[PDB]
RNA sequence: CGGACGGCUCAGUAACACGUCGGUAACCUACCCUCGGGAGGGGGAUAACCCCGGGAAACUGGGGCUAAUCCCCCAUAGGCCUGAGGUACUGGAAGGUCCUCAGGCCGAAAGGGGCAUGCCCGCCCGAGGAUGGGCCGGCGGCCGAUUAGGUAGUUGGUGGGGUAACGGCCCACCAAGCCGAAGAUCGGUACGGGCCAUGAGAGUGGGAGCCCGGAGAUGGACACUGAGACACGGGUCCAGGCCCUAC
């Protein structure tokens, strides 16, 4: 009988949105908490070993984080145990190289690359929000941050809009809001990865979550869950998708 | 027959002799924390402590260990051995945090089966 | 307060902390329907419903019933042959869970 | 024994160029290491010294074996970065 | 700081133990992430070390001396309870969060270490998340009638106690209710599933090895410390076995 926590994990126990042999070896490195979940996320250590390719044994790649040569977010990451997750930036300022994570159409995440001035930018869906002690507003944010507002603007904000923000030192730009006619990035369920704009919302009583049609870029719609709908424009998207 | 460690304070050495008959006997009933006269068991302390000590010297008593190797504990009364269980010391050493174990000691008073006793020059 | 389903409220007003209606009980998860078969304990009543379920290997169906314990509260007096809405909440007692929330149908 | 490079790729964090390549020996068995490093660093224009071999492979019938290897700018950063196994193996390092 | 994971077995268990769908607006969470804030003033002990040792061993006594990211005190912030108001936030819905006033209880911190002429690693408080758990519900899943009536805190209610938390979980009082031939209760056998063997298939049988979950550490019971245990290489007692002994 278990008597605390896990501090291990198996292969074939490990999520399937990581890209991964799973029979190769008996064991895999167990994400410690962190900003987003362990089903949409994957650590450092892996991007750097089996994905990009800068080192094939996990001491190279130990050492490469310690020298703080990885950056996410802006911000130095020393820890192979990191978890990187969707809309988070890897930047490699000794090779010019900048990738923005996201998801297939399958749900595994991949590496797609941008430009120099796009990789200061990271978008921040609002998931809920909070007045604090002297009468302020806190946004709590998808990747599991927090930001702070005034009460006077506190209108200007609400439960699934999106801000655009500077990432190391987080000022705020190009609040999008969620409308009739936004365009909108599918992160989880069966139609993944597509995108779209909005064209009607529906609710339903009693703890039921509410939905969203959206109609793709050529004329076909689909439904999805309002919680996996991520704002991303108005008519145009602000950042470089796949 | 009994073994004396006595201790001087304000130098920080101890002497070790031997008692034998009446100035042995004298020491029964006698719990840990009471004073006795050095006059009362024959010994000079000026001479094997080799620096002279001054009249009125009474030794007190703060511990001793019997015969079969368990040591006194003032908490507990009389020349029994006892086996108790025990957070903290004298008797116990603990290893380990909020550690426990069941020990035998002996009593406060003193007793025959009481091989070597422990004093403190006294002033 | 006027709760998230979608029904009437009783023409009552009770005091009972331990009431969706009035109180401060409040219900989340599941809701069904049922008919009441026994109202003799206080502030109690006992639900049926019935559901088909499918045998395979021979291709045909037998009936089954299912009971439930229910909390009855005084705005809501429900009796014996009445149609009832019910919901889930918190554990109220050893055997109750559900809580009446409104009588669709009264017998005679 | 003739040699041919198939790939090569610059890792500018750890420093090093890594360097995939055939080496088609008909007949002969296969080279050894000491012919391989001399050939690829007269070749390539390598310092012989912060140039290690990794696994020289031959395969079942094929006359035409592969190869792996690491060349360092600096030789510190080698000693650092490497396993003392392989330099020991390479004969740049004693046991 | 960790040692509560990893590793081993299948005795017990016919049960919300397992599987799937849901809930916690009824709860706890060290290591991790983000944001907002702080680090003021005092004191003390004691291992190591020196002088004596005791004991067959296992172990262990006295005196002297001393430091800290060891221990304690004061302060301030802060946490909790209750009462009266305002209605700013989330949500499907406020015994919830925010503002005002009042009466009270508990009560922080290592401005430490390193490099250097500010940077790195760390300490305490608050709001949220993440990770891991606790609890609740609907549905599903062996054989027996030469096992037919069973239950007495048993079923419910009012008021309380206790818990991290809802709850007959426990208590005082008021009632007589609850399950059952659509098979209760009792007994037998058995870790559960993903899966496996066979067969044209419908179906019949098994479920040790890999993964998820549960339980256990000679049999039984009970506690300390810690974020987390009633603890597989920690503790206490009884029963049943064994080993050393200067007995
Ligand atoms: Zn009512």
């Amino acid at each position: 009988a278990r008597k605390g926590p896990k501090r291990h994990l198996k292969r074939l126990a490990a999520p399937t949105s990581w890209y991964i042999h799973r029979k190769a070896y008996k064991w895999a490195v167990r994400p410690s908490p962190g900003p987003h979940s362990m089903k949409t996320s994957i650590p450092l250590i892996y991007i750097v070993r089996d994905y990009l390719g800068y080192a094939k044994t996990a001491r190279e790649a130990r050492k490469i984080l310690n020298e703080g040569k990885i950056l996410v977010d802006g911000r130095v990451r020393k820890d192979y145990k990191f978890p990187v997750g969707i809309m988070d930036v890897v930047s490699i300022p000794e090779t010019g190289e900048h990738y923005r994570v996201l998801p297939n159409r399958i749900g595994k995440l991949i590496l797609h690359p941008i430009s120099e001035e796009e990789a200061k930018l990271k978008p921040f869906r609002i998931n809920n929000k909070r007045m604090v002690k002297g009468a302020k507003v806190q946004l709590n944010l998808h990747d599991g941050s927090n930001h702070l507002v005034s009460l006077a603007e506190k209108d200007a904000y609400k439960t699934s809009y999106t801000v655009i923000m500077q990432v190391p030192e987080r000022q705020i730009v190009k609040v999008l809001p969620f409308e009739v006619g936004a365009y909108v990035f599918v992160t989880q369920g069966k139609n993944v990865a597509r995108k779209g704009k909005i064209v009607e919302v529906r609710q339903f009583p009693m703890g039921w979550p509410d939905v969203v049609t959206i109609e793709d870029e050529n004329g076909e719609l689909f439904d999805t869950l309002k919680e996996y709908a991520f704002v991303i424009g108005k008519d145009k998207p602000e950042i470089s998708l796949p | 027959t009994f073994k004396l460690v006595i201790s001087n304070p304000k130098n920080g050495v101890a002497k070790q002799v031997e008692i034998s008959g009446p100035e042995a006997d004298k020491l029964i009933g006698r719990r840990i924390g009471e004073e006795i006269p050095a006059s009362e068991l024959g010994l000079n302390l000026s001479e094997i402590f080799g620096e002279e000590i001054p009249a009125d010297a009474k030794l007190k008593i703060t511990g001793g260990t019997d015969k079969d190797g368990f040591p006194m504990r003032p908490d507990v009364h009389g020349p029994r051995r006892v086996k108790i269980l025990l957070s903290r010391g004298p008797g116990f050493r603990p290893r380990e945090r909020g550690e426990r174990r069941k020990k035998t000691v002996h009593g406060n008073t003193i007793s025959p089966n009481i091989v070597q006793v422990n004093m403190k020059i006294v002033f | 307060r006027e709760i998230g389903l979608r029904v009437q409220p009783p023409a009552e007003v009770c005091n009972d902390p331990k009431c969706p209606w009035h109180g401060n009980l409040k219900i989340h998860g599941r809701y069904v329907e049922g008919i009441v078969v026994s109202d003799k304990g206080k502030k109690t009543v006992v639900v049926e419903r019935q559901y088909y379920h499918y045998l395979k290997k021979y291709e045909r169906y037998e009936l089954r019933k299912s009971k439930v314990h229910a909390h009855n509260p005084e705005c809501i007096n429900a009796k014996v042959g009445d149609k009832v809405l019910i919901a889930e909440t918190r554990p109220i007692s050893k055997t109750k869970s559900w809580v009446v929330v409104a009588v669709l149908q009264r017998a005679e | 024994m003739e040699i041919k490079v198939t790939e090569i790729r610059e890792n500018k964090l750890l420093g090093r160029k890594e360097i995939y390549f055939d080496v088609l020996h008909e007949g002969e068995p296969t080279p050894s290491r000491e012919a391989v490093k001399g050939k690829l660093v007269a070749m390539l224009d390598l310092d012989p010294n912060t140039t290690v071999i990794q696994y020289i492979r031959s395969y079942f019938g094929s006359n035409v074996s592969k190869g792996y290897a690491k060349a360092y700018e600096t030789r510190e950063r080698m000693l650092y970065i490497e396993p003392e196994y392989i330099l020991v193996r390479d004969g740049l390092v004693q046991k």
